[PDB]
RNA sequence: CUUUGUACACACC
RNA sequence: ACCCACUCGGCACCUUACGAGAAAUCAAAGUCUUUGGGUUCUGGGGGGAGUAUGGUCGCAAGGCUGAAACUUAAAGGAAUUG
RNA sequence: CCAAGGACGUUUUCAUUAAUCAAGAACGA
RNA sequence: AUUCGGGUCUUGUAAUUGGAAUGAGUACAAUGUAAAUACCUUAACGAGGAACAAUUGGAGGGCAAGUCUGGUGCCAGCAGCCGCGGUAAUUCCAGCUCCAAUAGCGUAUAUUAAAGUUGUUGCAGUUAAAAAGCUCGUAGUUGAACUUUGGGCCCGGUUGGCCG
């Protein structure tokens, strides 16, 4: 009888389920940024949904009114923290012009690519993952991270991996020891 | 003025004439009085268990020919007489004789399903394993 | 109509009837444009000064475009006691 | 080469014409094709279905294809050609031509306060074919046409970005709802707003000012 | 009505179908990497596009 | 060959 | 008593369609997605079935109210060619 | 022979007494 | 611009070949904890395919993807619906190939949207289901217009606006 926790889902599937329009703009999304279902393009549309929806009430409401004065300077405030949003587009309207490629620009995937230290967005995957990758001083192996337009300064190769130093690496070790025994 | 009243102080005629033509789908009548607990074979339920009764040849309704391989089953929980249809092909050879079979739906809410007549069920398991595991082969049929 | 600033929009604002003051579609194909001449004191007409009056397909279809028309005819001052306003 | 046969083909060969808001300005019947793709060059075409259609004869049963051509650049202009013929490749030509006689600007406003480019419908507008009824509201930016994909690809070819679509009858018929469509589109230029509530000066027609470059 | 029936028959196509034996491939790239291949085979190698971009045709 | 009626369309078998 | 002109109130008739309709057609079956003048009754795919039962009225025949189990992918309306 | 009714005419009288109607009632080849 | 020669830079394909990178899985230790189990750290070990090998449903239409191959021949069976199968099956039974979602996917039942097929918004009643045979009439719903309007005189707020 404890309090129960929250939780919510985050994405959300389409209406028709077939379709050869969609399949091929969302498949065509899903080899451009280097995604492995149509899940994460899903999410990213739920979480554009939210946010239209949250400006299209918002708008509705004269201007003047304190409750959209407050909650939309906050809603640009975090659309142009993350940088989903450009500095110049403030109006609250280009908020409903987003798409979801500049959701999809700013994960931290497409960001080693930008930052060039990865060459694809599959190596960009496959360092991220196997944690060779620090947004500040943290490691992180999470391509969907939504950097947040200040940290891909400090975004570099991470200080306890190879590529990083201190240590030269698991089969480079084991090459080490096989050309050791070759040695002797 | 367009059949209804419209009035600012007719809300109970709407009401109650909501509620009488309410009454006239089909839906709303056969939730409202019980007929899934009274008069259906399931009870209300999604599955029945039972337990084999004999073995039929069903013919196939027209324009098709064929014979449907369907089975006479009796329900655990009320007992009454439910005629099943096995699915797949060959699959007659493993729901023989008193055999222990769960049963769902067709699909068509009640309604006979396609060509076959009068049937509304399809045998799932046999033996407490499924039919599809027997077809192919993943799983084989335990001693009775 | 206008955005925010200049930049006028609404390509090919349309024409109006003169008669009813409705607008006239692009296919209204009973729509008319009379042109009538006008005269400089020696009983001829110049060419290429008009007065231009546009009729509405719906008006002309009713049979009621001959009246409009001593109507703004007299308005104009070109006719003289053809169309009453008292009926 | 085209030597048209109308004073508005003329006129327009010659180049006196050189965009096509004047035909709309003052109600001239377009006639020939050959004005539209001149004036034109951009729009593209799309056919959606191809439906046989069976005339019953003493002697079996006569066979022709019924053809819809959905014609249109995407910023202002659409048309929609309905054509049947005994042959499929001259079905598709006959619509795109009936289609590009058939050319109806778009009426294309703001949802709300006039900010950028129009991006949706200035009203509410309906049209009705057969049992079909088709009803277009204006919509929000980013909210995207919100149709069946027939009219789906009307209203992209149209030029609009969102809109919000409702129906009532039997859709299910394609030329019927293709039509009703096709009449919403074209009643936006038929409705009287505030900002058109200002005279205008009720100009010349080209086919008089131009009218010895005419037929004769 | 017919409600009896040969039912000596049942499983008859099943039975005398031959067993043919599933061969053996190299394993398909799995995940993130299928995708890849898929959005490689269907636009950057955009070989099998006869008339309308048709992408399993049978051999003619 | 026109008009008329049809619950005919594998079409009055 | 006629005629002419009018007006009120009727049974109607003829022509068009701005409008309506799926069409046949309609001065109402119009002013209905640009959807609200007021109000009463009835219907929600086709059979089973206006059947069974329970009431109620009737001398009776019957009249009124009136299901369900089950069964089916169509029944039906208007027009076009043979 | 008996009463009833519509329309018309009216510088006659009343003054909102009205429209549709479950139950109920009259008439009904 | 030197015949079709090299092709810098490319984008995919290979019964081609290389060095890298890493976790699942064990595990000294520490941390964790009432004590443990896990988690987060971390010595040591732990990828090259026959491995550390991904399913579920389908490929006539609806509704993305086969007139490819072999078998059956209105039989077996498939199919929510239309329908397929009667010896040239794009629909059954298999192989190959392809498709959709993916550590998830199918089936049954109920319910919601779709459904303007419950209709207040917002249905329909001539012919498609439906105007009670007609009239009176209680409850219920609804009900003509009319009664202080206009004109002035001040005061002080908000949005603005040159002045910034």
């Amino acid at each position: 009888p404890r309090a129960p926790r929250t939780y919510s889902k985050t994405y959300s599937t389409p209406k028709r389920p077939y379709e050869s329009s969609r399949l091929d703009a969302e498949l065509k999304l899903a080899g451009e940024f280097g995604l492995k279902n149509k899940k994460e393009i899903y999410r990213i549309s739920f979480q554009l949904s939210k946010i239209r929806r949250a400006a299209r009430d918002l708008l509705t409401r004269d201007e003047k009114d304190p409750k959209r004065l407050f909650e939309g300077n906050a809603l640009i405030r975090r659309l142009v923290r993350v940088g989903v949003l450009s500095e110049d587009k403030k109006k609250l309207d280009y908020v409903l012009a987003l798409k979801v490629e500049d959701f999809l620009e700013r994960r931290l995937q497409t960001q080693v690519y930008k930052l060039g230290l990865a060459k694809s967005v599959h190596h960009a995957r496959v360092l991220i993952t196997q944690r060779h990758i620090a947004v500040g001083k943290q490691i992180v192996n999470i391509p969907s991270f939504m950097v947040r337009l200040d940290s891909e300064k400090h975004i570099d190769f991470a200080p306890t991996s190879p590529f990083g130093g201190a240590r030269p690496g698991r089969v480079a070790r084991r090459n080490a020891a096989r050309k050791a025994e070759a040695s002797g | 003025g367009k059949g209804k009243p419209r009035g600012l102080n007719s809300a109970r005629k709407l009401r109650v004439h909501r509620r009488n033509n309410r009454w006239a789908e089909n839906n709303y009548k056969k939730r409202l009085l019980g007929t899934a607990f009274k008069s259906s074979p399931f009870g209300g339920s999604s599955h029945a268990k039972g337990i084999v009764l004999e073995k039929l040849g069903i013919e196939s309704k027209q324009p098709n020919s064929a014979i449907r391989k369907c089975v006479r089953v009796q329900l655990i929980k009320n007992g009454k007489k439910v005629t099943a249809f096995v699915p797949n092909d060959g699959c007659l050879n493993f729901v023989d004789e008193n055999d222990e079979v769960l049963l769902a739906g067709f699909g068509r809410k009640g309604k006979a399903k396609g060509d076959i007549p009068g049937v509304r069920f399809k045998v799932v398991k046999v033996s407490g394993v499924s039919l599809l595991a027997l077809w192919k082969e993943k799983k084989e049929k335990p001693r009775s | 109509m206008e955005n925010d600033k200049g930049q006028l929009v609404e390509l090919y604002v349309p024409r109006k009837c003169s008669a009813t003051n409705r607008i006239i579609k692009a296919d209204d194909h009973a729509s008319v444009q009379i042109n009538v001449a006008k005269v400089d004191e020696e009983g001829r007409a110049i060419p290429g000064e008009y007065v231009t009056y546009a009729l509405s397909g719906y008006v002309r279809s009713r049979g009621e475009s001959d009246d409009s028309l001593n109507r703004l005819a007299q308005n104009d001052g070109l006719l003289k006691n053809v169309w009453s306003y008292s009926r | 080469g085209w030597v048209p046969v109308t004073k508005l083909g003329r006129l327009v060969k010659a180049g006196k014409i050189t965009t096509i808001e004047e035909i709309f300005l003052h109600s001239l019947p377009v006639k020939e094709f050959q004005i539209i793709d001149t004036l034109l060059p951009g729009l593209q075409d799309e056919v959606m279905n191809i439906k046989p259609v069976q005339k019953q004869t003493r002697a079996g049963q006569r066979t022709r294809f019924k053809a819809v051509v959905v014609v249109g650049d995407s910023n202002g202009h659409v048309g929609l050609g309905i054509k049947t013929a005994k042959e499929v490749a001259g079905a598709i030509r006959a619509g795109i031509i009936i289609a590009k006689l058939s050319v109806i600007p778009i009426r294309r406003g703001y949802w709300g306060t006039n900010l950028g480019q129009p991006h949706s419908l200035a009203t509410k507008t309906t049209g009705k074919c057969g049992s079909v009824t088709v009803r277009l509201i204006p919509a929000p930016r980013g909210s995207g046409i919100v149709a069946s994909p027939a009219v789906k690809k009307l209203l992209q070819l149209a030029g609009v970005e969102d809109v919000y679509t409702q129906s009532n009858g039997k859709t299910r018929t394609l030329e019927n709802t293709l039509k009703a469509a096709f009449v919403a589109i074209g009643n936006t230029y038929g409705f009287l707003t505030p900002n058109l509530w200002a005279e205008q000066p009720l100009p010349v027609s080209p086919l008089d000012i131009y009218s010895d470059e005419a037929s004769a | 009505a017919k409600v009896h029936g040969s039912l000596a028959r049942a499983g008859k196509v099943k039975s005398q179908t031959p067993k043919v034996e599933k061969t053996e491939k190299p394993k398909k790239p799995k995940g993130r990497a299928y995708k890849r291949l898929l959005y490689t085979r269907r636009f950057v190698n955009v070989t099998l596009v006869n008339g309308k971009r048709r992408m399993n045709p049978g051999p003619s």
